[PDB]
């Protein structure tokens, strides 16, 4: 019961993925006001995860069936709003590593960089980024057992800048301003005291590692498959899947894991 | 002699007390125990005043009901219009450490002061577009705590120097000086004929001055703790006080005695700011436990809630026509309530 | 305060010229300005509009695509553009100051004035009444009319009234109807409602001679009315 | 000391022999006072929306 | 909405913006509460460091700083205290010379002025930057009269170093709760430049930990 299985696995993370953006959304919309720049990225990627659960099932419905049944309309929707809020989500979660980043090693640069305006600035920036791609797909991603699929030695150039710009770099950045962060924060003289301290500082050093290691062991299956498949069956599903995982659980463990949340 | 003068004093004050216990033979509860209470307050945010990016110390409404002035410690004086919410002036301060501002009853001027030891006068009304200072009254060694404007020529001002003073706008010099209190004096309030006013002292200690001599005629004393806020009832005979010992306390100018209490033992903490409703029915008063109550004066009930801030209630005032009712906060929000 | 105008003069016709207005003595950049012209026999006419801050600008639709205001508030400065003049456009054009706020008081100070000479659905305001001879000491009344109800839902009536002395800038009387401007004796007082408007003199003396103009503020194009002329 | 002393007994003095009236007349006029305008209070009755220029 | 109304909606725009700017650029200067007795030492520790309350502005490393001054508020502290709860860091000055001086003792008035500083409920959170002033002045003293005058359950070596160590200690001791606040304790001198470095690195630290704090991350 394989197919019955990852049908189950895909429910229960599409239902997890909106109950958990939902949440996030209401707790931005009323419990703590989003001035700050942090409330506005976690909003931005609340919103991108949102986005891509909502898109997860017709990925469902081709799994189960092994055909696009919904027409050329709406598979050029489905397919460029897929991947216009795919590069939303990874590079706005980039973007917030960049900001703790900047202020924790910058801290005098950071009082006049993290001003919600300018966060504002950055977010509309990178919707419009990954608006690009969403029109470039938006024109290509026609239909031709019809498969929904980016038509066109072009299919692996696709692939290839899609896996440059989307993962290596992102993993790249978010794993050198993470761990610069922390070695940062080892010198400081309120984290780096006691043990009452000591144990705060273990636990954002925990928590950089367990954030870092969901988004690489979320999205490195996918991305390897499709870039396998490209150069030469049942898991690129579950793959996808996994993808899937990490959109709906990058805000649920961002709430869970948030000191300002914790602390209302 | 020194006894001997201490003992008289003693005596004294023991026949003050004996002279007004003699003329407390009823309270104001049993007199209002038959009369009607009121139903139910129900006062909703009907505008909220965003511009201010530090907590509001003070604020005070104009005498057309409609435009009010809030002082912020962000170091701005802000002018808003009540009714359309948009601001009219926004007056930047010398010194950010502001406690009072006042409203002139003929709308030309502004006053504000703080740990500066100044009360400055803006002019309103010039033939440039601009607000501009028009004079600065120095002469007080402690920070103003309140200023109440006379008229466009007098403002008076308490200060936590232990002394009030009055001053004379066109020349700048304090033509009186009230002594007498031994702590600070926290708040002050303009009788509606305007003739004498009271002050509220951190001695725990109410003081009711003339205006033209310059003297205290009666000192009123039945707080536990620091008077922090001062308010005239529109009759002009009764005044209220708010203390740090979370009670509200109702004063008679004739009888000189205390009247009747509010407080109620869920509320600890202090209040910080009272006003009275346009007949006198409704005490407001504001607190630190980040809401400002409503009190039915004569019988001493809680009538209603204004709740809605997210930090302590600093300031409050109700309009010349009882319309509307607003708070600031220390959450850098003002409040209309209706 | 004083506003001083410079341009003008004789210009060709399909020629261009810019105007220029000089501010001192007030927060040029906190008030609203207009160009107001007058023809050399005709009442005034409202020309154009520019905010405070520049954020809004509007035209006369006879000047509408043509002239181009601009300001210059470092400089303290106020410009007038305008291209491909015609033979209507002769007037003699003014500079005005006006802040809005609750309580405020628009069109409050004119400047002093520049001629220029070329050779060769809006609210419709009257004044029949013109020419009118005046006893010194007694009591006269000026009437207005207006096409459409200027009373807006804000209670506010807006009416204007100006006192145009011979040869010298109209200066605000009432602005907004039964309010006395500042530096205006008590004896001018300001009534009406509606459509129809009166400004009433008690007591009149020798310097209170001159055309009366009646000035909407409801909507632009910000219509005047016609010119009511008193004679000693 | 002395001076102080012998002012703080000249005020007591003063506000010693001042009138007053009974507690129950004074409770008896505030009473009055709050009665006589209790109409022309409109945070005490609520007005109608129309008449309300905070709507 | 009026031809005037729309243009008192667009002032009001233009002020909301000014206001919007000033508050953007206040938020980038840093808050000092300057505290201690009057002879402990404020001037000197001012002139290192670049009626009413006195604002001292100087700026360090393209940091800004706001330094108040409110020992010429002759008042109830516990009345204006809370005008300063959010702020940066407080500087305490303490002339550790004045330990034999007689104002009860001047170290032990300074002891119980840094224990009511430190354990204000407005100020649970923030870091203290603790100024022991007149440092050559104690050495002097130290070589005639003892540590014992001021504590006399001291009972160790009359040397700067051990009389200077026990001094500090004493006075990090008064600090309940050493768990969200942490005070910086240095030694200064009349003629000693090197306070601006010390004061900028317990603001950063302070920046450090505000940030963190506003990341949801701490
Ligand atoms: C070859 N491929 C397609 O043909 C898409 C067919 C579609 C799209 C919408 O409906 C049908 C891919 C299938 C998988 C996937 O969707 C998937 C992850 C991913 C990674 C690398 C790619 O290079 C790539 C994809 C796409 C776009 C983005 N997603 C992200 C969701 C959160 C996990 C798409 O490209």
């Amino acid at each position: 019961a394989i197919p019955v299985i990852i049908t189950a696995v895909y429910s229960v993370v599409f239902v997890v993925g909106l109950v958990g953006n939902s949440l996030v959304m209401f707790v931005i919309i009323r419990y703590t006001k989003m001035k700050t720049a942090t409330n506005i990225y976690i909003f931005n990627l609340a919103l991108a995860d949102a986005l891509v659960t909502t898109t997860m099932p017709f990925q469902s419905t081709v799994y189960l069936m092994n055909s696009w049944p919904f027409g050329d309309v709406l598979c050029k929707i489905v397919l460029s709003i897929d991947y216009y809020n795919m590069f939303t989500s990874i590079f706005t979660l980039t973007m917030m590593s960049v900001d703790r980043y900047i202020a924790v090693c910058h801290p005098v640069k950071a009082l006049d960089f993290r001003t919600p305006l300018k966060a504002k600035i950055i977010n509309i920036c990178i919707w419009l980024l990954s608006s690009s791609v969403g029109i470039s797909a938006i024109v290509l991603g026609g239909t031709k057992v019809i498969e929904c699929s980016l038509q066109f030695w072009w299919d692996l150039f696709m692939k290839i800048c899609v896996f440059i710009f989307a993962f290596v770099i992102p993993v790249l950045i978010i794993i050198v301003c993470y761990t610069l962060m922390i070695l940062r924060l080892k010198s400081v003289r309120l984290l780096s005291g006691s043990r009452e301290k000591d144990r705060n500082l273990r636990r954002i050093t925990r928590l950089v590692l367990v954030v870092v290691a969901v988004f690489v062991v979320c999205w490195t299956p996918i991305h390897i498959f499709i870039l396998v498949e490209a150069l030469g069956l049942s898991s690129y599903y579950f793959c996808i899947a996994l993808g899937y995982t990490n959109s709906s659980l990058n805000p649920i463990l961002y709430a869970f894991l948030d000191e300002n949340f914790k602390r209302c | 002699e020194l006894d001997q003068l201490r003992q008289e004093a003693e005596q004294l004050k023991n026949q003050i007390r004996d002279a007004r216990k003699a003329c407390a033979d009823a309270t104001l509860s049993q007199i209002t125990n038959n009369i009607d209470p009121v139903g139910r307050i129900q006062m909703r945010t009907r505008r909220t005043l965003r511009g201010h990016l530090a907590k509001i110390y003070a604020m005070h409404w104009g005498t057309d009901s409609r435009l009010l002035v809030s002082a912020s410690q962000d170091g701005k004086l802000i002018i808003w219009d009540s009714y359309t919410t948009n601001k009219v002036h926004a007056i930047p301060l010398r010194s950010s450490w502001v406690m009072t501002c006042a409203y002139a009853p003929s709308g030309n001027y502004v006053a504000c002061g703080g740990l500066d030891n100044i009360c400055s006068i803006y002019n309103l009304k010039t033939r440039e577009g601009n607000v501009r200072v028009s004079r600065e009254l120095a002469g007080h060694t402690g920070y103003l705590s309140c200023c109440r404007f006379l008229d466009d020529n007098q403002i008076v001002t308490s200060s936590g120097d232990t002394t009030c003073a009055l001053w004379d706008i066109e020349t700048g010099q304090q033509t009186t000086t009230f002594t007498g209190h031994t702590g600070d004096v926290m708040s002050l309030s303009l009788a509606p004929d305007t003739r004498l006013f009271v002050s509220g002292a951190c001695d725990a200690s109410a003081k009711l001055w003339d205006v033209r001599e310059g003297m205290c005629r009666q000192t009123f004393t039945g707080h536990e703790s620091d008077i922090n806020a001062i308010c005239f009832f529109p009759n002009g005979n009764a005044f209220a006080t708010g203390s740090d010992d979370a009670t509200c306390r109702l004063f008679d100018l004739r009888a000189d005695q205390e009247l009747m209490t509010y407080s109620h033992d869920n509320i600890i903490c202090g209040i910080t700011s009272v006003s009275f409703s346009k007949s006198g029915r409704l005490l407001l008063a504001g607190y630190d436990d980040f809401n400002c109550n409503v009190w039915d004066a004569l019988k001493a009930d809680r009538a209603g809630v204004l709740a809605g801030h997210d930090n302590r209630v600093s300031c409050l005032g109700v309009t010349d026509d009882g319309m509307a009712v607003a708070t600031g906060s220390w959450d850098s929000f003002l409040k209309i309530w209706n | 305060v004083q506003l001083v105008e410079s341009g003008g003069g004789l210009v060709q016709p399909g020629g261009s010229r810019k105007l220029s207005c000089s501010a001192s003595g007030f927060a040029f950049s906190s008030f609203g300005m207009h160009w107001v012209r007058q023809a050399p026999e005709k009442g005034l006419e409202w020309v154009a509009y520019i905010s405070s801050g520049s954020g809004t600008i509007y035209y006369a639709d006879t000047v509408k695509g043509r002239f181009t205001i601009s300001r210059d508030d470092p400089k303290n400065t106020l410009f007038l553009q305008m291209t491909s003049l015609r033979s209507e456009d002769t007037a003699m054009y003014y500079c005005v100051r006006s802040i809005y706020y609750y309580g405020s008081s628009p069109f409050d100070f004119w400047g002093q004035g520049t001629t220029l000479t070329v050779s060769s659905s809006d609210i419709v305001m009257t004044q029949a009444t013109s020419s009118v001879p005046v006893t010194p000491g007694e009591s006269v009344s000026i009437s207005c009319r207006s096409s459409k109800s200027l009373l807006h839902s804000n209670g506010n009536t807006y009416l204007y009234w100006f006192l145009q002395r011979p040869g010298q800038s109209p200066q605000l009387l009432i602005y907004r109807m039964s309010n006395l401007a500042s530096g205006v004796p008590d004896r001018f007082s300001g009534s009406g409602s509606g459509t129809a408007f009166t400004l009433t003199i008690s007591r009149l003396e020798a310097e209170d001679v001159g055309v009366y103009y009646c000035m909407q503020h409801l909507e632009y194009p910000l219509t005047f009315g016609a010119g009511t002329k008193l004679e000693l | 000391s002395i001076a102080q002393a012998r002012k703080l007994v000249e005020q007591l003095k003063m506000e010693a022999n001042i009138d007053r009236i009974k507690v129950s007349k004074a409770a008896a006029d505030l009473m009055a006072y709050c009665e006589a305008h209790a109409k022309e209070d409109p945070l005490l009755t609520p007005v109608p929306a129309s008449e309300n220029p905070f709507r | 909405l009026s031809a005037e109304d729309k243009a008192a909606v667009e002032r009001s725009k233009m002020i909301d913006r000014n206001l919007r700017e000033d508050g953007e650029k206040a938020a980038r200067e840093v808050k000092l509460l300057l505290l201690g007795a009057g002879e402990s030492g404020k001037s000197t520790i001012v002139k290192q460091m670049k009626t009413g309350i006195v604002e001292t502005h100087f700026t360090f490393k393209d940091l800004h700083f706001k330094m108040f001054d409110v020992g010429g508020q002759r008042s109830e502290r516990k009345k204006w205290i809370h005008c300063f709860e959010g702020v940066t860091a407080i500087i305490f000055c303490v002339a550790l010379s004045d330990y034999d001086l007689v104002l009860m003792n001047r170290m032990h008035e300074s002891m119980k002025l840094f224990d009511s500083i430190c354990n204000n409920k407005w100020f649970t959170d923030t870091s203290i930057i603790l100024f022991l002033n007149k440092k050559d002045l104690f050495e002097e003293k130290i070589k005639k009269s003892p540590l014992t005058i001021c504590y006399p359950e001291y009972a160790g070596s009359n040397t700067y170093e051990e009389a200077a160590a026990y001094i500090q200690c004493q006075f990090e001791d008064l600090n309940k709760r050493k768990d969200t606040k942490e005070i910086y304790t240095h030694f200064t001198c009349a003629t000693d430049t090197k306070n601006v470095q010390f004061v900028f690195d317990a603001v950063t630290d302070v920046i450090i930990k505000n940030n963190l704090k506003d990341c949801g991350l701490f």
